[PDB]
RNA sequence: UGUUUGCAAUUUUUUAUAGUAUAUAUCAAAUCAUCUUUAUGCUAUUCAUAGACCUUGGGUACAGUAUAAAAAUUAUAUAUGUAUUAAUUUACAUAUAUUUUUUCUAAGAAAUUAGGUAAGAUUUUGUUUAUAGAGAAAUUAGAUGUAAAAAAAAAAUCUUAUGAGGGCGGAUCCGCUUCUAAUAUUUUUUUGUAGUUAUUAUUAUAAUAAUAAUCAUGUUUAUUACUUAAAAAGCUUAAUGGCUUAAUCUUGCCUUACUGUUUGAUUAACAACAAAUCUUA
């Protein structure tokens, strides 16, 4: 529905906003503006590439809407037609350059990259459009990077020092701030000493985590998605730190 | 007006075939 | 291809276009955008049924167990109540066909949904007129202590209709006027109306007195009735005359 | 259940969805080359006045929404990719980020009057006017806390330039309208001067300059090239000043004329306008941050460096 | 065309009919005034 | 009496902008050209980089 | 009121001087009553007293 | 002056008198407005009570840890409260370095770059 | 055929049919200059058609991923080449004005125009924060807070009523008068404060309790109501008073800045008269 609303709002500019003018862009008689004028030609006068053929003026202006089922409005036709007409079509002295010989533009990057398809779950770049976190096994229960809070350093400054015991220092983090976003506090058993960890949120912007001489019985890492965590974390681990989650 | 261009649109095309028909005749000839 | 189908237009667009239902029309961001209101009035009719089950439990709860007591528990059910009128009219606001449906008079007005958009299209050009002329009229406090509107009434002489407040000959008001009224609200209810002339001079005692030119009581009216006929009230309609209808008259020199 | 029977039964929001064969054959190029006549036209003509004659007037206008309208404007054509993160990285760290606790019985804070009143049992105190503002003439904003409710964010930028040689040599003005108007995507409004200097040459109620408002995705889309594509290519930029900000959460800065070319849309017809008349700008950002520091983090949360002088 | 014709011919006499009652009615007040 | 105006503006585009990352976005501006290549941008400037090191008396 | 905001009497009555707060919070208005012992401002929600002034 | 007239052409292109008119729809035209614009709208609320949601439940995430926080005693010998008190600080919150600017400047992109993560970064 | 082409959608009215006043259609006016050739041309391809690689041509295309099948089509004069005629007749093309489709040199870039009327806006001055060039002094953007699901009930103190034609003395006249209604006032006796979304705890996805948010079926640039001391700005000229709920400002239409006569006042204009001032019909 957002790309038939874009695409339907993209045409009924075309019928209110003023016509384009070329002379403000290009200058009579050179190679850029013979090269608009050839791909002018080819989309009927519509100086617009992601709009179809329509002519906001004339006899035909009311049959704007496009029926069901159409390309026009997807996004890989939009970007399609933006890419094929990106490539020069005359040369610099004004000659048409042959079908064959135009250079194609570099197209764009795929969204799922070979980690999606490989299903690497040690690696940063897969599910591009969610959000990844860094759960670590210790030796065995998954979990995040925990550790004691000593009696000199706050919530803040354990945290930092134990992710960098655990994680290496190879990661460009960040902390957000001193406050807790989740917290589960496991009760005593009158006996067993009770725990009551509380998280810190962090965000990483490069690097790669790194096991290797760790001070903690730590054995593997992986950076799991929201809807992996579930299959993974505890149930009683999990319900205490899903509030912290986000949209994607 | 519109009407008034295609009446006298009409009515060249209708000169314009008098002189394709009468130009063949004389080609066939020739 | 008579008038009982429509304007020339729909005679015209029904003869060369093809017969498909306008829901049905294959249009790509209608058809996306009819099924995100689509997919939706069904989570308001699955909320509907969630909430008249919730007030079975609440109806079915010793008043005892609220801490409130029975003043506690009709204040909740209340509140219940008018959350589900709420959720019948969201349902349909967004359906295309009831909107054509009102526009064009054909509306059931029994349903709220065709009595809330009556309602606002009311208040939208005919209250704020109406409420001008009780207030620069003066009617009150003249009349009344306060008094708001509620309904539409449109009154004609002969067939002609009479702008709010304007001076009518003596012939034209003659006879009983058309009252074209429109409630708002559900059931049926009886009704009274007044005709009060509240300028006549008394010159014997330097004052002006109101004189009644007709009243009438227990007319029966539902939202689906919206022409009343004030000179064939106890014949055709169920109603008491209390005093026929009185032709306006006013004498020369008086305002 | 009589509460579902109260509902439209005739629904169309429950059709099924068209089919094909009746879809193959709705051609509505077709129909208007096949009638070869034309339709006859509705009754219903009703089109919006010129001028709003008032809310009593018989002849009515409608809202900004209703396509017809005189104002209307085709909605969103794509969602600008700095609101997207700003609501999917951003809005949650702010919240985390600042951030301070209430006990969960805490009392309601009352706002006291910022216009005190004389108290007291002097006679003279009764109908006293109000007492001034304490301290300063004009009374500032209060701060607002940032809660999940009041998430600072950007609502419009206004461009304006300001051309005192315009007075003398009237094309300098028309250049700058035009500059303004690809860059921002709008027509700017002429502005005049308010005073007179000798020594400047500055004539007042005269026009010498103009400026530009966008609101909404507009809006995020011109910081979106401002903080990634032109701000970077100023040669020796150390950022925006540290004490921009007017105490209620609006951060202004300028551009030179030669980071103004720079613009991706000024920069390819720039052989279009004359030399030596492309001229600066005062960017003004207006978001909805309540002080002089929620719009600083506002800024530094979307790239934007503060170098401090 | 086949039917709409029929109400063209309709929408044709009636504007045509009244472009006589107004041309009919303008030549009676020239001759009033 | 109240004018009511109406909006002028000018014909809009939607382009490609290529960063030099290689990644791409769309936009919507005024410029016809469809794909705009930046070769200087935030991903390749050591004011909004501090910690690349690649660009890094 | 007059062009010159001289106050007249539109009646033949008794003047007054009050203030009205429901009209206006911080005014003091003069009227003219019909009987002397009528006390203004009159209530919002009272009948307009009005004289006829005609001779029949 | 030639460059000149090609600016004011563009403006006159643009004048009140130029622009196009108004829109004008049918009925079945205007109604099929009426439901992308009624649908719209509705989709905005959707996308809005869900944004929402999760910025509530997120705040009621620490709100339920700092209440705790602010009730536990330790570590050590540390009076009941401390760790609270301090995770309150905002010290260099609202200064220039508070958030980095590695993380800010990366928006987000349609699709991705040559390289969509640096694996190699090395401290 | 004015009005956007798929179909009863604004207000009033005309006419006609059914109908016993209403209902439907139709017409006119108001609101608005939406631009309209159903293809006659273009495009692609092919087939003829010239010979040192030309003009003019006839076909083909089958259109929702809409299409070659209109992204904008005019007239006229001169003159040339091809070509044609009884002819500067016709067709074609260029040579270049000249006109129409107003669609291409920004009036929504320009005046401080001050009265009548209607609508809309309601601190504009100064002070102050910030802002390329820009400085003591140039432009622009800002500078209060609250509310928007919803109440119900008992008594009392007045005040009002063209309320009950209240009662009693002299229907609507007047002083005493109970009752009822309404506004206001008590800090008053209270009762209720939900629903929705989400969290936490208990209980067996639901129920209950607590906590938090909650104007929102609406283009978030939301909107609406109320509030924001005083001075200052503005209101034809000094000073004083006044106006912000208009006497200011903006815009539309206008020119009552009208003709004759006339009322009551300025505690009987100026401590007389006269020239005056305000107001009424
Ligand atoms: N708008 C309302 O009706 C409404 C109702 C309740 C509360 N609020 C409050 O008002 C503020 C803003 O409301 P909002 O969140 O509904 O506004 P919004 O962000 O959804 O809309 C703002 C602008 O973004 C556009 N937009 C919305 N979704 C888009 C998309 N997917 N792609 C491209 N453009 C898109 C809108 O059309 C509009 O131009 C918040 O504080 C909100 O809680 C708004
Ligand atoms: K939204
Ligand atoms: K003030
Ligand atoms: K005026
Ligand atoms: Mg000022
Ligand atoms: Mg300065
Ligand atoms: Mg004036
Ligand atoms: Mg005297």
């Amino acid at each position: 529905f957002e790309e038939s609303f874009y695409f339907y709002q993209k045409r009924l500019n075309e019928r209110l906003t003023a016509p384009f003018r070329k002379d403000f862009y290009f200058k009579k008689d050179t190679a850029a503006d013979l090269d608009w004028r050839i791909k002018l030609k080819e989309r009927h006068g519509v100086p617009a590439k992601d709009i179809g053929r329509y002519n906001p003026r004339g006899r035909m202006a009311w049959n704007d809407e496009v029926l069901v089922g159409s390309q026009t409005s997807s996004r890989k036709h939009m970007v399609e037609k933006l890419l094929a007409d990106a490539e020069m079509r005359v040369s610099e002295d004004g000659e048409e350059i042959p079908a064959e010989d135009r250079v194609p533009v570099e197209k764009p990057m795929p969204r799922r990259t070979e980690a999606d398809e490989k299903g690497d779950v040690k690696r940063l770049d897969r599910a591009l459009d969610k959000t990844l976190y860094l759960v670590v096994k210790k030796k065995a229960k998954w979990m995040f990077p925990t550790g004691v809070v000593p009696t000199d350093e706050g919530l803040h400054e354990t945290a930092a020092r134990i992710l960098a015991e655990s994680a290496g220092v190879n990661m460009n983090t960040w902390i957000v701030g001193r406050v807790p976003v989740a917290h589960h506090v496991v009760r005593p058993v009158f006996l067993k000493k009770g725990e009551k960890i509380f998280f810190l949120k962090g965000r990483i912007m490069a690097g790669q985590a790194d096991l290797t001489d760790n001070l903690h019985d730590l054995v593997d890492f992986k950076w799991l998605t929201q809807e992996e965590l579930r299959s993974t974390l505890a149930e009683e681990y999990f319900h205490s730190v899903k509030g912290m989650f986000a949209e994607r | 007006f519109l009407l008034g261009i295609k009446e006298r649109k009409l009515a060249k095309a209708d000169r314009r075939e008098e002189y394709r028909r009468r130009v063949r005749e004389k080609r066939e000839q020739r | 291809g008579g008038p009982e189908l429509g304007s020339r237009r729909r005679r015209a667009a029904l003869a060369t276009t093809g017969n498909l239902p306008f829901e049905q029309l294959p249009y790509q961001c209608f058809q996306d955008a009819r099924k995100i209101l689509q997919q939706d009035r069904a989570a308001k009719i699955a909320q509907i049924v969630k909430e008249t089950e919730k007030i079975k439990l609440i109806e079915a709860r010793d008043a005892s167990e609220f801490e409130g007591g029975e003043a506690a528990k009709q204040t909740r059910i209340k509140s219940l109540r008018k959350y589900i009128e709420e959720l019948k009219i969201l349902a349909d606001i967004n359906d295309p066909e009831v909107k054509r449906r009102f526009e064009d008079g054909r509306g059931d007005m029994t349903k709220p949904v065709y009595r809330f958009m009556a309602e606002r299209r009311w208040r939208s050009m005919d209250y704020k007129i109406i409420a001008q002329r009780i207030s620069q009229f003066h009617v009150v406090p003249d009349l009344l202590p306060a008094f708001d509107p509620t309904m539409d009434v449109k009154l004609s002489f002969r067939g002609y209709q009479v702008s709010p407040g304007a001076i009518l000959d003596s012939r034209v008001t003659e006879v009983a006027p058309t009252l074209r009224m429109q409630v708002f609200d559900k059931g049926e209810r009886l009704l009274t109306v007044v005709v009060i002339d509240s300028d006549v001079p008394d010159v014997t005692h330097d004052n002006f007195k109101r004189r009644c030119h007709f009243l009438a009581a227990n007319i029966p009216w539902d939202p689906s009735k919206t022409v009343l006929s004030l000179r064939s009230v106890g014949d055709r309609v169920e109603g008491d005359v209390g005093k026929p209808w009185l032709p306006p008259f006013a004498q020369k020199g008086s305002p | 259940i009589p509460d579902l029977a109260e509902l439209e039964t005739r629904s169309a929001l429950d059709a099924p969805i068209p089919s094909e064969e009746d879809k193959k054959e709705f051609r509505p190029w077709k129909r208007a080359a096949d009638r070869k006549a034309r339709l006859p036209s509705s009754r219903y003509q009703y089109h919006p006045p010129k001028y709003n004659r008032g809310p009593l007037h018989p002849i009515q206008s409608p809202p900004s929404s209703d396509p017809i309208a005189r104002d209307f404007v085709p909605g969103p054509f794509n969602m600008p990719r700095l609101k997207e993160t700003f609501r999917t990285v951003m809005a949650s760290d702010l919240m985390t980020l600042a951030y301070i606790h209430t006990p969960p019985g805490t009392p309601k804070k009352e706002p006291t009057e910022r216009l005190r009143a004389w108290e007291g049992d002097s006679p003279y105190f009764a109908n006293r006017a109000r007492r001034a503002p304490r301290g300063a003439p004009e009374l500032p904003i209060r701060e607002r806390d940032i809660s999940f409710r009041n998430i600072p964010e950007i609502k419009e930028i206004t461009v304006s330039t300001f051309v005192p040689l315009g007075l003398k040599n009237p094309d300098l003005l028309i250049v700058a309208r035009a500059v303004l108007l690809a860059m921002t995507g709008t027509m700017p409004e002429m502005t005049r001067s308010k005073n007179n200097v000798v020594q400047w040459q500055l004539q007042a109620n005269k026009p010498a300059g103009c400026k530009t408002t966008i609101y909404g995705n507009a809006a995020w889309e011109f910081m979106d090239r401002l903080i990634h594509l032109v701000l970077p290519r100023i040669k020796d930029w150390k950022g925006v000043p540290a004490s921009t900000g007017d105490g209620s959460g609006n951060v202004q800065f300028g551009l030179n004329p030669e980071d103004v070319q720079l613009f991706p849309e000024v920069e390819c017809n720039y052989d279009m306008y004359p030399a030596k008349m492309i001229p600066g700008c005062h960017i003004a950002i207006k978001t909805t941050a309540t002080s002089d520091r929620q719009a600083k983090l506002l800024l530094q949360s979307l790239g934007v460096p503060f170098y401090s002088n | 065309s086949s039917v709409i014709a029929e109400l063209i011919k309709e929408k044709l006499a009636a504007r045509a009919e009244y472009n006589a009652r107004q041309s009919a009615l303008r030549k009676l007040q020239q001759q009033k005034m | 009496a109240t004018f009511v105006p109406r909006h002028r503006r000018p014909y809009q585009f939607t382009q490609l902008v290529q960063l030099s990352d290689g990644s791409t976005f769309t936009v919507r501006t005024t410029m016809p050209t469809a794909l705009y290549k930046s070769a200087k941008d935030s991903r390749n400037h050591l004011l909004w980089q501090p910690s690349d090191k690649s660009l890094k008396a | 009121m007059g062009r010159d905001h001289t106050i007249h009497a539109a009646v033949a009555g008794y003047v007054k001087y009050y203030r009205d707060p429901q009209l206006h919070p911080d005014r003091q208005y003069i009227g003219v009553v019909f009987n002397r012992n009528d006390k203004l401002p009159y209530p919002k929600d009272a009948p307009r007293k009005r004289k006829l002034g005609l001779v029949a | 002056d030639p460059r000149i007239i090609n600016i004011l052409r563009h403006f006159a292109v643009l004048s009140p008198k130029r622009i196009p008119p108004p829109l004008r729809f049918g009925r079945n035209r205007y109604l099929r407005h009426w439901t992308i614009h009624r649908a719209w709208l509705l989709f905005r609320r959707q996308q809005r009570e869900q944004r929402e949601r999760i910025l509530m439940q997120q705040h009621q995430s620490m709100s339920n840890a700092c209440e705790e926080l602010r009730n536990t005693e330790g570590p050590g010998t540390r009076e009941t409260g401390y760790l609270y008190r301090v995770a309150m600080l905002k010290n260099g919150v609202y200064g220039l370095k508070s958030i980095p600017i590695e993380y800010a400047s990366r928006a987000l992109v349609e699709t991705p770059g040559r390289q969509a993560w640096n694996h190699e970064w090395k401290r």
